[PDB]
DNA sequence: TTTGAAAAGCAAGCATAAAAGATCTAAACATAAAATCTGTA
């Protein structure tokens, strides 16, 4: 037969479409589950990526340092606390419940929940609690948003269903089980946010199946905001979530140092044998040094870092930037390669501060050529003539043919009116554009200096900045040509 | 190590062709530009240049035959392969669908998949994929010709088989879209005249030797055959030439008009003296020539054209005829007359109501003879036909109803066409806007 | 020299060395002898034909190649657009504009 | 035959409806691999 299109690049998983209210005669015919070989989850690819070295490569003084400082707890107790009691006061109770947790990024939210949860795990290990099961779904991590669903299920039951019959069988599951035939489940909902779709039916029937009597489950939700359910979710959503909901503000600077510091416990104020035939330093031609990072160094970071987010990875990268300019400048010195004191003070840190800081943007409209400038020069004199924060496309010509003709008397325009014109040929005729016109209109909108609107016609087309003004006349300055006029 | 043609006005380009386009793909650029409009000889000069070098691997593609981005992502692995099938026929190959490819990332994993198995090859080889008419795709964005600018680098560094391509473009505004891009870029100018002239000669003269009008007259009434055709073809220029500008096709067309009626005026008189032919056939050089409803219907027309291009307000003043009873004065009329032409601009719109009081005005003629027509079913039977014929308009155009007072009226006919037609009645149209 | 005058330009204009190579590529591609190449390098003609090339399809080479008819169409249309406040204009008006140019100068 | 005088005409300024279209979505239309359902055997 004659198809109209075709779909040559299908590719369909195996799962069923039987949800579990059909798997079973009747309600008192279910058995118990947590007897039972597929249920609450009663690694192949690790081998993949595996070689010979066939070399012994350099680990110098700051290597050691830059791995103890990766992001791969003295500061989060009370909320660890809250955390844990909740759950352990839920799990023992065969409660169902909802802890709502909410932080700005890197604030420790995520390690805080998988310690809880450890915790919780070592107090079932020791039978002081039932034995639950740990689940863990995040919200960016999912292709479609309805794949949490099929996550949860397979990590319920063991059975690969489609996400329909999936959340069908975890209705049923939560709803209709018995409680002495079931388990406590501890889901961990991290990066809420992503969960929320146009109908919100998944943020509804997660915090819904919390609200069921013989559920059994947990859900603790990460979330971005405090007031994310008041801004992006329904009333009713919004009521099962609850009022009590857990904060996670960003560090003060006591805390990023007592993290740091706890980073570099074992080698800060310490000697190593450095072998500087190599500089390959074996911790305790070989020399005993002692390597220490400064303790103001720590608070300098600790304090622009707490007083800017309180994030913890951002602490511990400056820490690392620092760290890695110290060993350039100690590897530049002695040409150790790959294959006394050493100290990661101050300025390290202030220069690994100050390099996210500065801006490009005014060094680069400094570095550009005199076309593109000109351009800058001619949309910064029509912003200011006209009062406008948009201006015409051929106003900037009209402006730049004017500039031009205006200022004939420079020695610098007289040098380049044949080569803005003519490309210094008297055969080429004169150009109603100058020459690389398109290219540095094109150059400034790569580099996202400008915005230009979408019309064909190029006279009455707009153009605005996309940076600040002040930078504009910083850069411009700085010339000095266009200085002068 | 390449040979370059001899294109007649196309030297620099041919020369630039050569510079850029060899069998090394060492020394060849991954993109290649050729810019010009239409009639600037860019297909006459690519396909010289690759016939002049056979050992150049060139594969043509017409990106207007394909329409969408789609299709043309299923030619190029289409046309590639069997090229490199018809190219090298004792390497074993398995052959890939090219309706395979749906999205570019498919295009690169299926021209992997191709030259991995044209890797037992001696020397590294060009296959030069020319899009010829690139930016003449009906559904084109701005997007799609970095994907295509990008493409060489996603595909294997040390293959056997590295594809070029060659793109060919008409839009001076489209080109310049990518400028940063730093792709080489030749350019074709549009013609001269005496090049084109040229051209004319060169491409139509042996063409007008076989004709069987010219022979046929000949029986029936080689360098002086060349000197007329010659002959008609500057004719046709110089009396042409304002019309069509640097239009090749226009110009062939005109020619292939206008030949077999300049060749039914050719005598034994007129075959030796070409002013006395020029004097025989001089109608044709004069004037280009390249041309090929009821009576309720006309005056609702009529009707339609008085209501878009007189103001309402001024609408008591011309049509009103009737006596009074009651006391009364009717619209004065214009103070001064405006000097704009409103016929030069686009039509106003009105209301289905003072469309049938001005159709009834001016449509034509004791005690119960219904002097005035009234609006029946034929004449709103008419005017929805006047709607389908697309001679009246409305602002809506998809899912109009008609019977909304919210919705307007107006006319689309030319002057011209309103004109005819009201002529066609012997209606004084013309006295309305003196 | 030559040369430099072209990177000096390039320099105040461009400011890319992949714009200066794709004129240097044919330079020297299109030499056929030593001496040739040498005498393009010193001369760098070919940097001037290349550069009248690159533009030749502009606004202002695009108007060289008008007819008489063409240019007196778009100086009417000009002549209207400029008339009108917001830069519009039709078939009709440009033709009446051409008409009445042609009847003041013939 | 006149005659003031009210109906009608014109302009500037501004609030506001309407047109055009940019952007998006639902639904009809279309295909398709895996699961599931008959259904004799
Ligand atoms: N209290 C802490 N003690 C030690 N290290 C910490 C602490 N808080 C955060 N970190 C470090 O910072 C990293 C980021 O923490 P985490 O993943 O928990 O952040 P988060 O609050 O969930 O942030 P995000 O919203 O970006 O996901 C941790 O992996 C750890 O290395
Ligand atoms: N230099 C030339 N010498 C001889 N004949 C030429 C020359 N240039 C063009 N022609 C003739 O005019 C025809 C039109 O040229 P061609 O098809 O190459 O134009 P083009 O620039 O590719 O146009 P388009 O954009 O419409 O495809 C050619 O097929 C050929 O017959
Ligand atoms: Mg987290
Ligand atoms: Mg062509």
């Amino acid at each position: 037969v004659i198809r109209k299109f075709t779909k040559k690049n299908v590719a369909r998983a195996k799962k069923k479409y039987t949800p579990f209210s059909k798997r079973f005669k009747s309600i008192a015919a279910i058995p118990d589950l947590t007897s039972l070989p597929e249920f609450y989850g009663n690694s192949r690819f690790e081998n993949k990526l595996k070689t010979t070295q066939k070399h012994q490569i350099v680990e110098t003084i700051f290597s050691k340092v830059k791995k103890q400082l990766n992001s791969s707890l003295p500061a989060r107790e009370n909320e660890f606390a809250s955390i844990y009691l909740s759950a352990y006061s839920a799990i023992e109770s065969d409660s169902a419940t909802t802890i709502y947790v909410a932080g700005t990024p890197g604030v420790g939210k995520t390690l805080t929940v998988r310690e809880v949860v450890k915790e919780l795990l070592s107090s079932s290990a020791q039978r002081e609690i039932p034995d639950f099961l740990y689940v863990e779904i995040n919200g960016l991590k999912m292709v479609k948003p309805t794949d949490c669903y099929e996550t949860l299920w397979n990590k319920v039951s063991g059975e690969r269903l489609t996400w329909a019959a999936s959340m069908e069988s975890l209705e049923f599951y939560f709803k209709r089980v018995p409680k002495n035939k079931k388990k406590t489940i501890v889901v961990l909902l991290d990066e809420l946010d992503a969960m929320v779709t146009k109908s919100q039916d998944i943020m509804y029937n997660f915090f819904n199946w919390t609200t069921y009597e013989n559920a059994k489950l947990i859900v603790i939700a990460v979330a971005n905001t405090m007031d994310l359910p008041e801004r992006q979710l329904g009333n009713k959503i919004t009521s099962r979530i609850g009022f009590t909901r857990i904060m996670f503000t960003g560090y003060t600077h006591e805390e990023l140092k007592n993290i740091i510091d706890l980073r570099l416990k074992g080698l800060n104020d310490s000697f190593f044998y450095v072998d500087t035939k190599t500089g390959n330093a074996i911790l305790i031609d070989v020399r005993k040094v002692r390597l220490r990072m400064s303790a103001d160094a720590i608070e300098i970071a600790s304090r622009k870092v707490a007083s800017v987010s309180g994030d913890a990875r951002r602490a511990l990268k400056v820490c690392k930037r620092a760290a890695e300019i110290a060993e350039k400048h100690y590897m530049a010195k002695h040409g150790y390669g790959y294959d006394g004191v050493q100290t990661v003070h101050i300025t390290h840190v202030m220069k690994a501060l100050n390099e996210t800081l500065n801006s490009h943007v005014i060094t680069f409209m400094t570095r550009l050529s005199f076309t593109a400038k000109l351009f800058i020069y001619a949309l910064l004199n029509l912003m200011k003539k006209n009062g406008s924060q948009e201006q015409e496309l051929g106003d900037i010509v009209d402006e730049i043919k004017l500039l031009i003709e205006v200022n004939g008397s420079n020695k610098f325009v007289m040098e380049i009116a044949k080569t803005l014109f003519q490309q210094g040929s008297d055969n080429i005729s004169e150009q109603l554009r100058i020459i690389s016109w398109d290219f540095v209109l094109n150059q400034l909108l790569d580099a996202g200096i400008l915005f230009k609107q979408t019309m064909k016609n190029d006279r009455i087309c707009c153009v605005k900045l996309n940076i600040s003004v002040e930078e504009a006349k910083r850069a411009m300055n700085e010339d000095e040509t266009l200085r002068n006029l | 190590n390449v040979t370059t043609p001899e294109v007649a006005f196309r030297e620099y380009q041919t020369n630039c062709l050569a510079s850029y386009i060899s069998a090394d793909p060492d020394i060849t650029p991954s993109n290649l530009i050729l810019q010009g409009y239409s009639g600037t000889g860019k297909t006459y000069t690519l396909k010289k240049y690759f016939n002049a070098n056979p050992n150049l691997h060139a594969v043509w593609l017409e990106p207007v035959e394909l329409v969408s981005w789609k299709p043309l992502l299923q030619a190029i692995a289409r046309t590639v392969q069997y090229k490199l099938k018809t190219l090298y026929p004792n390497i074993p190959t398995t052959d890939y669908d090219p309706l395979q490819v749906e999205e570019p990332f498919l295009l690169v994993k299926t021209l992997h998949n191709i030259f991995v198995q044209y890797e037992s090859l001696q020397e590294k080889t060009c296959l030069f994929l020319i899009l010829d008419g690139f930016d003449s795709l009906q559904d084109l964005d701005a997007a799609l010709f970095n994907k295509y600018i990008k493409l060489n680098e996603l595909l294997p560094k040390d293959s056997k088989i590295n594809i070029k391509f060659i793109y060919t473009m008409l839009e001076t505004s489209f080109l310049q879209r990518y400028s940063t891009h730093c792709i080489p870029t030749v350019m074709f100018p549009r013609y001269n005249v005496d090049e084109v002239s040229t051209i004319l000669v060169m491409s139509r003269c042996g063409e007008l030797m076989e004709d069987s009008c010219l022979r046929k007259r000949i029986i029936e009434e080689d360098d002086q055959f060349q000197n007329v055709a010659a002959n008609f073809i500057h004719l046709i220029v110089q009396a042409f030439h304002s019309y069509t500008g640097n239009d090749i096709f226009a110009l062939n067309d005109l020619i292939d008009f206008k030949w077999p009626k300049y060749v039914s005026r050719i005598t034994k008189e007129n075959i030796f003296e070409p002013l006395a032919l020029y004097k025989s056939a001089i109608k044709l050089f004069l004037s280009t020539d390249d041309n090929l409803l009821s009576i309720i219907s006309k005056y609702l027309l009529i009707a339609s054209y008085i209501c878009s291009y007189l103001e309402p307000r001024y609408d008591a003043s011309i049509f009103s005829r009737k006596t009074r009873i009651i006391q009364g004065r009717a619209a004065y009329g214009r103070r001064k007359k405006k000097e704009v032409n409103p016929r030069y601009l686009q039509p106003s719109l009105f209301a289905i109501e003072r469309l049938l009081a001005i159709f009834q005005a001016i449509f034509p003629i004791a005690l119960r003879e219904e002097s005035l027509m009234k609006a029946n079913i034929e004449v709103f039977q008419n005017l929805s036909e006047l709607h389908t014929l697309k001679l009246i308009a409305t602002t809506m155009n998809k899912n109009i109803d008609y019977l909304s007072p919210k919705v307007r009226w107006k006319v689309n006919v030319p002057w011209e066409i309103i004109k005819e037609i009201s002529e066609s009645v012997h209606f004084n149209i013309s006295d309305y806007f003196s | 020299s030559n040369l430099n005058r072209h990177i000096r330009m390039n320099f105040e204009t461009f400011r890319s060395l992949p714009t200066l190579k794709n004129s240097i590529i044919p330079l020297v591609a299109t030499s056929k002898n030593f001496g040739s190449l040498c005498t393009a390098i010193k001369s760098c003609s070919f940097l001037d034909i290349y550069n009248k090339n690159q533009l030749s399809n502009n606004l202002t080479g695009r108007l060289q190649s008008l007819s008489d008819l063409e240019l007196a169409i778009l100086i009417s249309a000009a002549r209207v657009a400029l008339r009108a406040k917001d830069g519009s204009f039709n078939f009709n008006l440009a033709y009446a504009e051409y008409e009445k140019m042609i009847k003041a100068i013939n």
